[PDB]
């Protein structure tokens, strides 16, 4: 049950500082090193640094001047701090446990997406998508949830609080006018709609917005 | 630092066949009989997962179909037999010299039988109309291969300006794709036209699948 | 016995040492024979001193032969240290001759002098032959250096006695002999100082002088290896000429990659010129 | 200068060495003064030989002082090897005296003999004092052994000259002197052989003789440790008296418990008497 | 070999409290700052599971409520807070000297509220009657504490000869016990008597719970 | 998914030999040592031996004369062979993976119970146990499956092929007349019995017997 969880801002203003806390369970920081690695589409995976059990830190040469990694063993937390955040620093940041006695990383955190821009946080706008009229009833009916005009990334989109997880297809967001557009499609039996209550849940952590929009027939 | 090049960038392998990914290092990553090269697998929306450490050792908990080989500067990751869930991006990382560096990444997509896209059309919602916009959505689900064409017709007139296309990664179970085409328009634009259609052109059949609605 | 000879003639250093030893022994034998025939005392004393001097050539040749012997259980490093020992013995030889030369001169100063010259010129010729043969001398560095210094001391003694004899024949200076003897003794000691320094440094397990300056940079690079906490108990010493032995202990992180750290430490100290290295890796508690 | 003296008087070995050195130097000084006053030549020669002999006591005392110096960067093992060197020098001293004694005797055989006795008895008394002071001699073992052997050689020379003088006074044997000189030279060499053996073994990086017999059992116990595949590159040598240095490399299983193997190997070689041990652990591929 | 003694043999700890188990070694198991002592947990019907290695290191995947301490010859395993599933047998093992040896084992049973046993009586089956025997079963489920008494009455007459008692281990969820008492008799013995009863005496109440049947 | 599985005879005649095969998955025998450990009520846990990746074997001193451990890396199997099996060797035998770089064992197999006796294998006799008549219907009704006269141990007792796993209490076997007696009790809702079909499955690998006895109302 070894788990690493990252908590940090989803949006950071340019030239500001980024602070991330990685909380670990299932192992102790008194005998494990923790690596920090960032992944961005432009540059791929980049090793940022490592912190050892005694407190020794080893950084990437390109980040030696603006990076600081600390930790507390009692609460089992690792603190990642970066200064002078520009736009190229937009990436998903992961804290990973070092594979014992090896130069690999065996357990990774879920990662936190951090973007650097001057735009402000925008709550999501949630819209339903029901099939037009009763045409093409069939046995399989597709429903949609549209998340438009949110910023920054990401949003968690679920159907029926995660119970309906089969046939759920969530599409990557698209950036237009510094805002994001996202779509989610779900396939459900026709006998269960609108017979059974189905809803789309959109959770935007940056804007702390949770929308359980119930889809209804037109 | 040590530069890792992964070739090919993308490799297409059918089910139950063998896939081979190569990593090339600018300098040797070996020390005293040990190659300090590691292989990771990253699925869509998931953190990288360690597959191989020190270029030939299977990480505890990963399937036996993954194998590693190589030395010095040439390294190979082999998947045999290739399963549906193996569709992911595979990275090579060196730990021989500080800083730790990763390869560019090789994306594995699965070859299977071609499937006709399932097309669903959704008109703009009433709430979005009240907000002042109108977004019409065309969902094209469960199709192979990836290449596909989407066109929007407004009473038979083609639209290409306000069309945004979103593509999902290959499914880990049935190895298909989903394609979401959204057309965003103003409320008056939506109200001055009646019939909205979306056609999908795919290599499965020469007749495009067209889904239409009125108002 | 018989098998030793083919091993001696195989090597250039051993062959030259054997030929010079045979020449010196033959000269001493002829001097002894002429002294007993011509009832002389200086001849016998010179022959005895020549045998004593040839003992040093024996030591050098024996060291050159033994150094190539393979290592065994008792001598796990082999017999290469013999080379160093030869040099150290040669230097000591020289110091124990120069002083006595000094002594003799002082005695000849505090005493009415009352051939021993044509023999000295022949010894000078043999010393010139030795200088020509072993010019490049000054594991075989310490053997060659010590043998070269020994021949130089003999040449200096021959020059001193020849100069004294000429100066007290043509110009009649009775004080020339003591000053020349003291001067050649001082020159012998000065010439032998650096070889003795090098041999003593090797024999005291001192840090190799050619490696001492690069060692702090090596330590710094080792400390910069990921997962290394500290270095301790470092020891670097000279086994023989250009053969350096190192031992060190690393404290590492409890999860540190010991294979990689070991290979990196070996690479770092191999680039510094350490031939044989032992790295103990201890995992820290915390 | 001044600070060295309080360090010398602090130690028993150093204090005894300093007192014996002062006695020998004073005796040689008085001999030189009487020789220049009484225009003698044998007196001057004996004084010069006494200064040469006291040089060995100087070497022993210097080794005893320097051995206690702390280790530094250049001398990472400290200066303990000085002790060994002192012994090795002392033995060489002896070998380079006995031979000359031999030589002198032969010359006195091939020459018409033509005081030097009451002085010899006083030297005999001083040698008896040295024997009483340094009886337990034969890191300070090699220093004490070498100094004891040096005083024994001096005592043997005094006994030889005294016996020759009595035998050619009371009974008129002109052959007694050469035989006695040769016999004492042979005895000196025989006495010095074991010290030279021990010093040369230490200086050639030989396996410590007291540890050699137990080493195969130690290797066998190391091989019986779980996860050990093989031992290689074992080296054990003597730093100074009873101080043994060991280095070895282990090949272990790829998943072997290296902490436990390291602690067990250190325990095994600590029970065998190895003071300083370096164990490199290499994980095998398969 | 090194002898390991675990004290106490059994320790009773309530929920959310702290449990302490001690292991004592005849000789030191330490080498150069490392204690080569390991702690395992074995639940009922399951293989031993590693909890602590080298006497203070938490094995990856076990709850943080387990802790280890000690050195030389004295070692302690501490559970805080104590949960329901912690009811198991805990063993100490040394790896300092060949052969590897294990401690005697300490059994952890959970203290909770007393529960009255649920009593169910089952008469011998028809198939068993045809086979020639007759086994009457008394099941006493979900009771705390462990101590309990079972008695069989044949038309009011006590039986103590052919009674076999089987006891389960403490439950990992509700921390109770189950007690199966079987009485085996011949077919004629079963047929010559009519009323068979089983009474359970427990500390929860002074009135025994009696379950009866006829024929 | 690191798994070790032991396969071997459940009964061994006295003075005969015991052969066990441990099949491993999730790791390779080319870099892991495998320990063999036996557990018996009389003597507790006893370390039997270890086999290393290169093939080196380290045995217990008390078993050095009668124990042999081998392996094959290609099929990932470890073979355990013991000679001169007496009664005190009756125990559960486990193959365990060595914890890397430690003297502990991190993954254990399920273990195989091996008993040493001259008695022969006896198939189990399965009997149902339904409540007497309709008295005390209540909401919770207890049913039982009785496994009598089987030898040797053990037997796997399940209810409804493992689907009904709540309230299932299986009791330890009792040895009488060199045979074994075992009982299993299950608590089921009264509305589902005899409305729903419920069965007890008794599997005896030693005699190769699977009995899906369907319990019926009296």
């Amino acid at each position: 049950e070894v788990q690493l969880q990252e908590s940090g801002p989803g949006l950071v203003a340019p030239s500001q500082s980024l602070s991330i806390t990685c909380t670990v369970s299932g192992f102790s920081l008194t005998n494990y090193a923790v690596h920090w690695v960032r992944q961005s589409p432009g540059k791929g995976l980049e090793w940022l640094g490592v912190i050892w059990s005694n407190g020794r830190t080893d950084y990437n040469a390109a980040f030696i001047s603006r990076l600081s990694i600390s930790k507390d063993n009692s609460k089992s937390q690792v603190f990642f701090k970066m200064n002078s955040l520009q736009a190229d620093d937009t990436a998903i940041y992961y804290c990973a446990r070092k594979l014992a006695y090896e130069g690999a990383m065996d357990y990774w955190g879920q990662g936190t997406s951090v973007t650097v821009s001057s735009a402000k946080t925008t709550p999501p706008s949630v819209y339903p998508l029901a099939p037009g009229s009763a045409a093409q009833t069939n046995s399989m009916v597709t429903l949609g949830c549209l998340v438009k005009g949110y910023f920054p990334e990401p949003v968690t989109v679920t159907w029926n609080s995660g119970s309906l997880s089969s046939g759920v297809h969530t599409f990557p967001a698209v950036l237009q006018s510094d805002l994001y557009t996202l779509s989610s499609s779900v396939t459900v039996p026709s006998s269960t709609w609108p017979s059974e209550t189905v809803t789309c849940n959109v959770a935007h952590p940056a804007s702390s917005t949770k929308v359980d929009k119930k889809i209804v027939p037109r | 630092d040590i530069v890792l090049t992964q070739s090919p960038a993308s490799l297409a392998v059918s089910l139950r066949r063998r896939a081979t990914i190569s990593c090339r290092a600018s300098e040797s990553v070996d020390g005293y009989g040990h190659s300090f090269m590691h292989w990771y697998q990253q699925k869509s929306g998931q953190p990288p997962k360690l597959l191989i450490y020190r270029a030939s050792n299977l990480e505890s908990g990963v399937p036996a179909r993954f194998s590693g080989s190589g030395s010095r500067t040439d390294f190979t990751l082999t998947i045999d037999p290739v399963e549906a869930d193996d569709a992911a991006t595979y990275y090579c990382q060196q730990s021989n010299e500080d800083p730790y560096t990763f390869g560019s990444g090789t994306k594995l997509e699965i070859k299977r039988a071609d499937a006709a896209p399932t097309v669903s059309i959704f008109p703009p919602s009433s709430e979005q109309l009240t907000s002042g916009g109108a977004s019409v959505v065309c969902f094209l689900n469960n199709f192979y291969p990836k290449d596909i064409n989407v066109k929007w017709k407004i009473d038979g007139s083609e639209r290409q300006n306000g069309v945004l296309n979103s593509w999902t990664d290959q499914d880990s179970k049935d190895s298909t794709y989903s394609m979401s085409s959204t057309l965003t328009l103003t409320k008056d634009e939506y109200e001055r036209h009646n019939s909205y259609t979306c056609e999908a052109t795919h290599k499965t059949s020469t007749s495009p699948i067209v889904k239409s609605f009125n108002r | 016995i018989s098998g030793w000879f083919r091993s001696i003639l195989s090597d250039k250093t051993s062959r030259n040492l054997f030929f010079f030893l045979c020449l010196n022994l033959s000269f001493a034998f002829v001097e002894l024979l002429y002294g007993i025939w011509s009832n002389c005392l200086g001849l016998i004393s010179d022959s005895f001193h020549m045998f004593f001097d040839s003992t040093a050539i024996l030591a050098g040749l024996a060291a050159s032969v033994i150094s190539k012997w393979r290592d065994n259980d008792a001598f796990s490093y082999g017999y290469v240290r013999a080379e160093v020992l030869a040099g150290f013995v040669n230097g000591l030889f020289l110091i124990f001759t120069a002083f006595f030369i000094f002594s003799e001169g002082v005695e000849r100063a505090l005493a009415p002098p009352d051939r021993l010259l044509l023999v000295s010129i022949l010894g000078f010729v043999v010393n010139l032959i030795g200088i020509f043969v072993f010019k490049h001398g000054g594991p075989s560095r310490q053997i060659l250096q010590g043998v070269f210094l020994h021949i130089l001391a003999d040449t200096l003694g021959s020059i001193g006695v020849i100069a004294s004899a000429i100066m007290m024949q043509n110009f009649g200076l009775m004080i020339a002999d003591p000053i020349c003897s003291i001067l050649i003794a001082i020159l012998i000691v000065v010439s032998v100082i650096p070889l003795l320094r090098e041999s003593v440094g090797i024999l005291m397990q001192r840090t190799p002088p050619l490696l001492e300056n690069s060692l702090p940079q090596c330590y710094q690079r080792v400390q910069q290896l990921q997962g290394v906490y500290s270095l301790q108990e470092q020891h670097f010493w000279t086994l023989c000429s250009d053969v350096y032995v190192g031992t060190l202990k690393l404290i590492v992180a409890p999860d540190a990659d010991a294979r990689w750290i070991l290979s990196q430490t070996h690479n770092i100290f191999t680039q510094a010129g350490v031939r044989q290295l032992y790295v103990q890796i201890d995992f820290a508690a915390m």
